[PDB]
RNA sequence: AACCAUCUAGUAGCUGGUUCCCUCCAAAGUUUCCCUCAGGAUAGCUGGCGCUCUCCGCAGUUUUAUCCGGUAAAGCGAAUGAUUAGAGGUCUUGGGGCCGAAACGAUCUCAACCUAUUCUCAAACUUUAAAUGGGUAAGAAGCCCGGCUCGCUGGUGUGGAGCCGGGCGUGGAAUGCGAGUGCCUAGUGGGCCACUUUUGGUAAGCAGAACUGGCGCUGCGGGAUGAACCG
RNA sequence: UGGGGCGGUACACCUGUCAAACGGUAACGCAGGUGUCCUAAGGCGAGCUCAGGGAGGACAGAAACCUCCCGUGGAGCAGAAGGGCAAAAGCUCGCUUGAUCUUGAUUUUCAGUACGAAUACAGACCGUGAAAGCGGGGCCUCACGAUCCUUCUGACCUUUUGGGUUUUAAGCAGGAGGUGUCAGAAAAGUUACCACAGGGAUAACUGGCUUGUGGCGGCCAAGCGUUCAUAGCGACGUCGCUUUUUGAUCCUUCGAUGUCGGCUCUUCCUAUCAUUGUGAAGCAGAAUUCACCAAGCGUUGGAUUGUUCACCCACUAAUAGG
RNA sequence: GUCUACGGCCAUACCACCCUGAACGCGCCCGAUCUCGUCUGAUCUCGGAAGCUAAGCAGGGUCGGGCCUGGUUAGUACUUGGAUGGGAGACCGCCUGGGAAUACCGGGUGCUGUAGGCUU
């Protein structure tokens, strides 16, 4: 029972049904895989924004 | 016309037949066989008061503005070709030549300038 | 023994030369492609003739043979020992393949070498004859004859070029006057504007 | 391959690099008062015969070499365990060798 | 079937060019990237240390990341259907600012310029990019002789 | 390896059959894993149920900018690798002679080497090198001002990022069009034909691929006749 | 699995090509490699520059050692090939062991799940170097493995059952013992005494397309034929036809197309063995050769072998082929 | 005009050979006591400044080689898409659009940033 082993025919007629949908764009990505140490620091900063508030 | 519509059109000449149309085939055009997109709905072009609800913000008041606009390529037109919905042309009174081929090698296709007049006239 | 040519015609496949994969090669039959008298100056022989293919085809070393052959002995018979000087431009290079049948049948079929072949385009140079312009017809009954063993359709055309060079015959002879071309046995060198003078000095002296 | 007996390297606890005697592992003696055995024997035992697998295609030839790191200092004496590399020779501190000799 | 190896057709990619072999010049290093800026990839094979891998080779990306020596880059990979944002860690040497937006970013800068002058006056100055119109009429004086008449040669046999 | 009944309606990835109308939408034979190749799962394709907004966003398209590419061709007087032909050299050396014992004395030579030339080539050689194509951008998520925070880094109230507060609308290429989103989900996983490129094979209505379209799911006019041809 | 079997491993891996200029792509297609090796062939820093060739010098010689000059890499870097490298990734010295401890993030295969492999950062202790730095194995691209069980190391760690102590066991975290049919059953043969479900997804006859092989036939004319190429032949080469051989293929049928030969019997094809009519001969006659029209009418009796085929005796006008 | 230290682009800057260089620098140059390293104070390290541009370096030169840039090669080869176009096949022609490479013949031979010199 020989049989066709690989094609590629009707596969793009496939996926332009439904579409080649962009991947949803948006501002604000997480910061996930950001130097700790920049991070922290950015952190501390947000911390300690409460205490020079007056002069604003 | 420019570089960025007769580009596609070369990319589909097999298919289609242009050129450069006269006065009178574009008032048989529109008078005949005008109807507008009105809400989405394919309604006959028979009173100036179906226009000036839609276009009286570009002082198009009537069907002759509307020629003015097509034949001298004014500021408006996308609006005045989008508001048109696609001409339903009849088969060719006569016939046609050959389907397939360009006009230069004997056929129809392709730029044929000033001949679609004629052809006009025998479709209409 | 071997086979037929309608097998190895037509220019079906990549090239196959002979290199460091294949090898196990049998040697080819043609190996003397040029003869006559080789052994003579460009101005004696100003006569050359063509015979150009018209088929993109593949034209075996057996015709090559043949051919080379019978153009020889007809061509001593007319013109003598010593007044022409014929010149083969086709090198076989790509190798032809054979599949045998000796139960195994079919599988893990690919061939053996048979034997070479050389591929050709339209308008290229099989064979060129050199002599002078009084045995031109000669020259064409030679490659006539030759015709009737090579397959397809080949026409015999008479060169514009003197000899085996890239010049026309024309000028030539003023510009050997004035020393531009300077014959060096069977080929002529060219000589530019752009080298050193004292060599231009040297050539005048 | 050959490697030498002292090592330089990190302990846990003392949080230095500290000299370390090397030597390499060994299995120990299979309990007979663990849990899987008295489950196996218990199983086994009775009429039913084989009861688990018995593995018979034994392919590659070679083992990882594990290493015994014991701490030099009196108070640790710690061990811990190192995994190398496949290799088929093997040997301790013998011979380490020379450049630009004599071959005879 | 095929390998999947990491440099499969790699023979002339990574091959550096003709007569540009040796050390790389240190501009390359001694450049700067800062955040969302748009760059482009271009691999280099005397690096062999965080070469990206050979699909990402062209595509151009904006940086989410910086450290000492490379940058994190956002590229849209297209697999099977659907685009997958992902993001390489690049080690500087195989990088280049693309100057696609600077170009663009000159163009707004010139309107508020042409803006802030040109409307006092009152005069309207096209902003807009306009296509490339239908040439217009012009006049061709034949000044003089007359047109050298062309004749299609005859044919010859060379060959 | 007898006969009767019971366990027993014993299991089956295998054949075979499976009961009224109309209306609406409408497929696949491909990926990866499996003692998997007459079978499943799993992604893919499909339907139905809806929901959030609409009367700024998106597109199998071009244009303008800007990168990427190493096939066709062409090349060997350029690299690598084969390869034919004659010229000029002296010894950089040698085989047959001949007057020479021999001898780079000479002597005919013919040999290899060196220099300018010349005929022919390359899927696993290439300096050059296209057409078709693949990417990124074409503005409010933007530009420009005024100012706070930092345990990071730093000659420097430096750099960088982050924080607040105001100000600019001709919305910044052509064309078209309503978008987004979330649940549940059956069947299929035996394929095939034609134009072009292409591999094995002498070839085959043969075997194996790419790109696009059809048949299978689809009747019609023509080609007398025909699953795939032309309309 | 181009029927199965026997044979290969294309059953997990890697390089180059095939690939049609992004990437991705198949055949028991091609050319090839792997189940290791390393105490340094790993890590820093300095200093050196290779292959090959030329001219010289006792023994010395084509080839031993010293010296000057040229030397874009023509050598070398453990290994397959391909890419990369010159005050270096090569070669020689000096000191060392980041081939260590530890969270998570990402890339490659991809279902975008795992293993493996690797890349950017971060926190500790270190190494080296005057110092900027460099270093968490081998210049890059391959060298390897789940649950369950056992085993070792690790904390003044948790439980061991009505309470308390102490042995033992069970827990927790991280390595190892191995699954190569490599996402991982624990496994030898025969049936012609045979049995059941099904298969034209799959052979052994016929039928189809192809014609290598076989059979027949053309073109050129170097030579035989005394002589003279072509009366009769025709090499080295080359172009076609046929489907009575043989092979290659699997579209049809496995809920059954009765499978070798002989006997008997009809008709049919022509590529004419003989007869009728005629051309040509190195045809005097006879006998014998080559070719055209032509297939209406004929083409045997027997020994041996299951034989078709083969070989032989005897008559004949002839004992042609399908 | 021109140079030095540190450079960016990395041959219009390289190679070969010939000619000329005012002033300070750059160089060559003479020594080994200490620091330092050698088979050897030649190289490397250190202490001097009588002599000289011979060489290096710079600039110019060569119907030079090369490299860089143009024309020619050529609207050829090749190619996207089309047709009941041809042809026994091989292959070929046309429409619509894109468009190359040698030989050959011309031209060119470093640009420049900071700081500091000489011509006081
Ligand atoms: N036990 C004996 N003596 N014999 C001969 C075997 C009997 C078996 N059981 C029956 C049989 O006939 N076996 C044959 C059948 C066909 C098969 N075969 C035929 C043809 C081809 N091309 N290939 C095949 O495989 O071979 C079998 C065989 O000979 O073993
Ligand atoms: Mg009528
Ligand atoms: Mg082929
Ligand atoms: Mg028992
Ligand atoms: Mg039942
Ligand atoms: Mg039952
Ligand atoms: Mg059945
Ligand atoms: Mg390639
Ligand atoms: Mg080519
Ligand atoms: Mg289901
Ligand atoms: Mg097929
Ligand atoms: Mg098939
Ligand atoms: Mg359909
Ligand atoms: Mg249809
Ligand atoms: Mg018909
Ligand atoms: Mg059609
Ligand atoms: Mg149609
Ligand atoms: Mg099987
Ligand atoms: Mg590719
Ligand atoms: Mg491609
Ligand atoms: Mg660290
Ligand atoms: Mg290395
Ligand atoms: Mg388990
Ligand atoms: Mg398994
Ligand atoms: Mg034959
Ligand atoms: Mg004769
Ligand atoms: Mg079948
Ligand atoms: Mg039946
Ligand atoms: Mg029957
Ligand atoms: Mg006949
Ligand atoms: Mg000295
Ligand atoms: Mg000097
Ligand atoms: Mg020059
Ligand atoms: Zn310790």
């Amino acid at each position: 029972a020989k049989s066709k082993n690989h094609t590629t025919h009707n596969q793009s007629r496939k996926w332009h049904r439904n579409g080649i949908k962009k991947p949803r764009s948006q501002r604000y990505e997480s910061l996930k895989g950001v130097d700790p140490k920049f991070l922290r620091n950015m952190r501390f900063a947000k911390k300690h924004n409460k205490k020079g508030l007056k002069k604003m | 016309l420019n570089k960025a519509s007769i580009n596609m059109l070369r990319i589909v000449e097999p298919y289609i037949a242009w050129g450069y149309p006269n006065l009178k085939s574009v008032n048989e055009l529109i008078y005949k066989r005008g109807y507008g997109k009105i809400n989405k709905k394919r309604i006959a072009l028979t009173d100036n008061t179906l226009i000036a609800r839609s276009l009286g913000k570009y002082n198009i008041i009537c069907m002759e503005d509307l020629i003015h606009e097509i034949y001298t390529v004014g500021k408006h037109f996308k609006e005045a070709n989008n508001f048109l919905w696609p001409f339903k042309l009849s088969s060719p009174r006569g016939g046609m030549k050959k389907k397939t081929t360009h006009f230069v090698e004997g056929g129809d296709a392709g730029n044929r300038e000033d001949q679609i007049n004629r052809l006009i006239r025998r479709m209409n | 023994g071997r086979r037929p040519a309608r097998c190895y015609r037509y220019c079906k496949n990549k090239p196959y030369p002979k290199s460091r994969f294949c090898r196990g090669v049998p040697d080819a039959k043609i190996r003397i492609f040029d003869l006559g008298r080789k052994k003579a100056k460009v101005d004696e022989f100003p006569l050359c003739g063509h015979m150009v293919s018209d088929e993109y085809e593949q034209l075996s070393s057996e015709a090559l043979e043949a051919a080379r052959i019978c153009a020889n002995k007809y061509m001593v018979k007319s013109c003598g020992k010593d007044g022409f000087h014929i010149r083969v431009r086709l090198h076989p290079f790509h190798v032809i393949r054979i599949n045998k049948m000796l139960q195994t049948g079919m599988r893990g079929a690919f061939g053996k070498p048979q034997g070479t072949v050389a591929r050709v385009h339209i308008g290229q140079v099989i064979m060129s004859i050199r002599t002078k312009l009084q045995n031109k017809e000669h020259v064409v009954e030679a490659l006539r004859r030759a015709k009737f063993k090579f397959p397809g359709r080949q026409k015999i055309h008479i060169s514009k070029k003197w000899g085996f060079t890239k010049f026309n015959a024309d000028e030539f002879e003023d510009m050997v006057a004035e020393k531009r071309l300077i014959p060096d046995g069977c080929g002529v060198k060219y000589i530019p504007n752009r080298g050193p003078l004292d060599k231009w000095r040297a050539l005048h002296s | 391959v050959n490697v030498p007996k002292t090592r330089r390297t990190f302990c846990k606890k003392c949080g230095k690099h500290q000299p370390h005697k090397v030597t390499q592992y060994k299995k120990g003696k299979d309990s007979l008062y663990a849990q899987g055995k008295r489950r196996y024997d218990r199983k086994q035992s009775g009429y039913g015969g084989q009861t688990k697998p018995i593995f018979r295609k034994k392919a590659k030839t070679t083992k990882k070499i594990v290493l015994r790191l014991e701490c030099v200092e009196p108070n640790c004496r710690s061990k811990r365990m190192l995994a190398i590399k496949r290799c088929k020779h093997f040997e301790l501190g013998g011979d380490k060798k020379r450049k630009g000799q004599v071959i005879q | 079937t095929n390998t999947k190896g990491k440099r499969r057709g790699t023979r002339y990619m990574f091959s550096r060019p003709f007569r540009k072999h040796g050390v790389v010049p240190l501009a390359t290093y001694m450049r700067i990237y800062k955040k969302g800026d748009i760059v482009d990839i271009k691999g280099m094979g005397t690096v062999q240390k965080g070469m990206p891998h050979k699909c990402y080779h062209g595509k151009t990306g904006r940086v989410y990341n910086v450290t000492q020596h490379a940058v994190g880059i956002v590229v849209n990979k297209q697999v099977k259907g659907k685009i997958l944002a992902k993001r390489i860690n690049v080690r500087i040497e195989h990088i280049k600012h693309s100057k696609s937006r600077d170009s663009f970013l000159k163009r707004v800068k010139e309107n508020d310029q042409k803006k802030k002058e040109a409307k006092e006056k009152g005069t309207w100055v096209q902003l807009k990019r306009q296509p490339a119109p239908p040439r217009e009429a012009h006049f061709v004086r034949t000044n003089g002789k007359e047109p050298e008449l062309l004749e299609p040669i005859p044919y010859e046999f060379m060959a």
